[PDB]
């Protein structure tokens, strides 16, 4: 049995959050269903669980807000949570309840990342970061690329179009003070390469169309 | 397959949200079910049962005692010349089904049959992984939110012979019974219930019992011959409040009209006997507003009064006191065996 | 349930007592 | 209900022995399951109940445990195996604990550390972003301080850390310091400090605007 989800994963404050989740391999007729988020950093919370009867079995700290629910023709099964905060911020996982009635979650979804920020979608500024003969770590130079104020993750980051695998370093995003994300990729190459060998860190952004090629050159 | 004994896993569709109790204790000491039973009919199958002696019954007992423990607490309890107190805040309560698993290797037992008395051989016997969903109602004289007969009226004993064994009346019709604390005396209560339906129940019992004990005996209902309060009364708990309800009214009847419906006269009390322990408890006051109960009365027990010594004659109680009687009531039907 | 004090109570009554389950019963 | 590891952030070696504990606040009569996570993923299960193993899973791996303690155990790390392990409660809230994550020990490493000053490009836009990077080290822990003109800079900087590099369980760390166009002409030296159990003592790479 395989989990799918889908739903549109960038949202206000104040708005709804709306997944999906499709089971393919199985019926819902006598099984649980149930959802799970993991804010970032953070451990795994249970949401909720439904049943083809129909009973609705919510988390606590979520009971006025969240509504859960059975698309019975589809074989799919929903999560709704109105009035979303800064706080819900997290990833979103759907999970099938194994039975005995020992319970539990086997098998899960991919999980759905869910960010929630006032913050409008914003594609990257790329800016070198150059190599020089100061930096030349007994004949290994570094270089890279500073990828800026972009909203929402994530990024994607290659160097020379997939080519250049070895001693690449992609960081995890950070959040600045903006409400918008930074990153760094930096990579590691032989001094003797730079005169002779083009370096061209790849950023793809697709929350907002946006990608970059920009080359590295020493100075 | 002989009957065995071992740790049951409990079942609920508590919800989680519900800061009532037994939600709250539900979701945490039991498991969601069933996901299904979901058949299991066993052909040309016949197989005795006692009611009487199920270790189920016992089991459920202690189940419903930690619920209470943890759910309502008392200010001060005393038990074997030990105080105990602690803080009583009041609670949500509402009794919601519960179900009853069987473990691993193991599976439970039901009786079909129409007439079923509670012992002796089934000849309409079935299968399952669970009982259905029973309210852990704590009452005496009455049983409320309980499962009908499903064709007459049933009575069950362990010894019909034996005037010590309780008798368990099952209903095959409901009465509503209407409770309460009116809004603004505040331990003052009252319930209300049809006149007619309750004299057409006693009816139709002491018809059963006419049955049992032989059509020349005349049927008699009369009040607790006394005790505890607990068992002189219907007593009961209604939204974390103790109710001790006056049933002269309702067990003052013969063979040989006035008001639509009978009203019996109720108190609140703080300090109560325990019915888990043998000890006294004292409770903080009633809560504010109106508190109201609507229950099915579904069952009742009753003792009968020995003799002789000039017989011809039967007289019957109100009983209970031993909530084991109560979860039997439910629990009848079923055994748990060993797959071997 | 205390069975002596059930007993002891009932009496006065006229009647036995005994125990039903943690409480006290007379006959 | 409260579920409590054994403090998290692990280091063991492949081919080692493993075993990580689960404390509840309140007694559980095997309601229990253990998960393993790597980034990025959604977890797999592993054990039920306490001690019942999920199909599939390699014998190196059992769980034990009823009421407050419990316990998981890898009789023999593989890479593989490596992962954050969440315990969970299987009724009531279905509350997990805070997770253990379990990396790969190896020998003590220095860091390589180069500064990379900021683009032509950028400072016309109004800020100016220098690069502390420390490539390739172990431990995890490093501090790594900025200083304009000899003054140690506010906390403003701010840091990030890969995960542990494959094959050579390493890892790598950088911290960018952030400031106006205004404020950056306004200093002429830049340097950044790095402090690391590897080094004999801490090492420093600046330039001059
Ligand atoms: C959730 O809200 C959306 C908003 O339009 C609605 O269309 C949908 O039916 C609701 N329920 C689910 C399960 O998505
Ligand atoms: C319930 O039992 C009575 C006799 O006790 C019987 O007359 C009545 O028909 C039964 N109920 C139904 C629905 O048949
Ligand atoms: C219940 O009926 C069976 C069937 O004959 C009988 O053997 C048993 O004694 C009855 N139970 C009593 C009388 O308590
Ligand atoms: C039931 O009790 C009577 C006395 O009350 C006794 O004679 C009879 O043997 C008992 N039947 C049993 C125990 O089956
Ligand atoms: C008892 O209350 C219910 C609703 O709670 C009502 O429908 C019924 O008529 C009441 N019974 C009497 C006898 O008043
Ligand atoms: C119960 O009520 C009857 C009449 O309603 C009354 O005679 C009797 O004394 C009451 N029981 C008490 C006061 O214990
Ligand atoms: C029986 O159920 C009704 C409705 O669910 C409830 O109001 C009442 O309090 C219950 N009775 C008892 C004794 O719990
Ligand atoms: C009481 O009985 C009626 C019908 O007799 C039923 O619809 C209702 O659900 C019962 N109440 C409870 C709490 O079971």
């Amino acid at each position: 049995v395989q989990l799918q989800q889908w739903g549109a994963g960038l949202l206000k404050p104040s708005e709804t959050l709306s997944l999906t989740c499709g089971v393919y391999g199985e019926s819902l007729s006598g099984h649980y269903w149930s959802w799970v988020r993991q804010p970032p950093g953070k451990r795994l919370e249970w949401i909720g669980e439904i049943k083809h009867n129909g009973s609705p079995n919510y988390h606590p700290s979520l009971k006025s807000r969240v509504t859960i629910s059975l698309d019975m023709s589809k074989n799919q099964f929903s999560l709704n949570l109105t009035s979303v905060t800064a706080a819900d911020t997290a990833v979103y996982f759907c999970a099938r309840r194994s039975n005995w009635p020992y319970l539990p979650f086997d098998p899960w979804g991919q999980g759905t990342l869910v960010t929630v920020s006032s913050a409008s979608t914003k594609g990257p500024s790329v800016f070198p970061l150059a190599p020089s003969s100061k930096s030349t770590s007994g004949g290994t130079a570094a270089l890279g690329c500073l990828v800026k104020d972009y909203f929402p993750e994530p990024v994607t980051v290659s160097w020379n179009s997939g080519a250049l695998t070895s001693g690449v370093h992609t960081f995890p995003a950070v959040l600045q003070s903006s409400g918008l994300y930074s990153l760094s990729s930096v990579v590691t190459v032989p001094s003797s390469s730079l005169g002779t060998q083009t370096y061209i860190c790849n950023v793809n952004h697709k929350p907002s169309n946006t990608k970059v090629d920009k080359k590295v050159e020493p100075k | 397959w002989k009957e065995a004994t071992t740790t049951l896993f409990c079942a609920s569709d508590a919800k989680a949200y519900d800061t009532e109790v037994h939600n709250v204790w539900a979701t945490h000491a039991c498991v969601p079910t069933d996901p299904n039973p979901q058949e299991v009919k066993l052909e040309n199958v016949t197989e005795n049962f006692n009611m009487w002696k199920n270790n189920m019954v016992e089991q459920m007992h202690e189940d419903i005692i930690s619920l209470w423990d943890q759910s309502l607490k008392p200010c001060v309890k005393l038990t074997g010349g030990s105080v105990i107190t602690q803080a009583c805040p009041k609670v949500s309560f509402e009794p919601i089904p519960i179900h009853y698993c069987a473990p691993a290797g193991f599976a439970i037992l039901k009786c079909n049959d129409k007439k079923f008395n509670g012992t002796g051989p089934c000849t309409n016997v079935s299968t399952v992984q669970c009982t259905h969903g029973i309210r852990p109602v704590v009452s005496t004289q009455l049983l409320l939110n309980g499962s009908l007969a499903e064709e007459e009226i049933v009575i069950r004993s362990e010894n019909f012979t034996n005037n010590a064994k309780t008798i368990i009346v099952q209903l095959n019709e409901s009465v509503v019974i209407n409770c309460t604390r009116p809004n603004n005396d505040i331990r003052q209560a009252h319930c209300n219930l049809s006149k007619t339906q309750w004299e057409n129940t006693l009816e139709q019992i002491a018809i059963k019992l006419k049955e049992q004990f032989g059509n020349n005996k005349t049927i008699i209902f009369n009040p607790s011959s006394g005790g505890d309060p607990e068992i002189v009364t219907h007593s009961f708990n209604c939204g974390g409040e103790f109710f001790y309800c006056n049933s002269t009214q309702l067990f003052t009847w013969n063979d040989t009209n006035t008001g639509r419906n009978i009203t019996l006269p109720c108190r609140i009390k703080q300090i109560i006997n325990m019915w888990q322990e043998v000890g006294k408890a004292m409770y903080a006051p009633p809560i504010r507003g109106q508190i109201r109960c609507s229950s099915n009365i579904t069952g009742l027990l009753l003792t009968r009064d020995g003799g002789k010594d000039t017989n011809g004659t039967e007289i019957f109680r109100p009983g209970g006191g031993d909530m084991r009687d109560n979860w039997r009531s439910e629990l009848y039907k079923y055994k748990v065996v060993k797959i071997e | 349930x205390n069975l002596h004090f059930c007993q002891l109570r009932c009496k006065s009554l006229g009647l036995l007592g005994r125990c039903a389950x943690t409480y006290c019963a007379c006959v | 209900i409260q579920m409590t590891q054994s403090p998290s952030f692990v280091s063991a070696s492949v081919g080692d022995r493993v075993t990580i504990t689960c404390r509840a606040s309140q007694g559980i009569s095997s309601y229990l399951a253990w998960y393993q996570q790597k980034p990025g993923k959604a977890p797999k299960l592993v054990i039920y109940a306490a001690s019942t193993l999920q199909s599939g899973v390699p014998s190196r791996f059992s769980g034990s445990g009823s009421g407050t303690e419990f316990t998981l155990t890898i009789s023999s790390l593989q890479p593989e195996d490596f992962a954050t392990y969440y315990c969970q409660h299987l009724i009531g809230l279905r509350s997990f604990g805070q997770g253990t994550k379990l990396e790969i020990k190896r020998t003590v490493a220095a860091p390589s550390v180069f500064i990379f000053p900021p683009s032509d490009e950028q400072l016309k836009s109004g800020t100016a972003s220098v690069v502390c990077l420390l490539n390739n080290f172990y431990p995890r822990e490093a501090k790594v301080q900025w200083k304009v003109d000899n003054a140690l800079q506010s906390g403003n900087s701010q840091e990030s850390v890969t995960e542990q590099d494959s094959k050579d369980s390493t890892y790598s760390l950088s911290s960018t310091l952030t400031l106006s166009k205004a404020d950056y002409e306004k200093h002429k030296v830049y340097a950044c400090e790095v402090t690391h159990q590897g080094l004999s003592s801490p090492v420093t790479k600046s330039f001059n605007r």
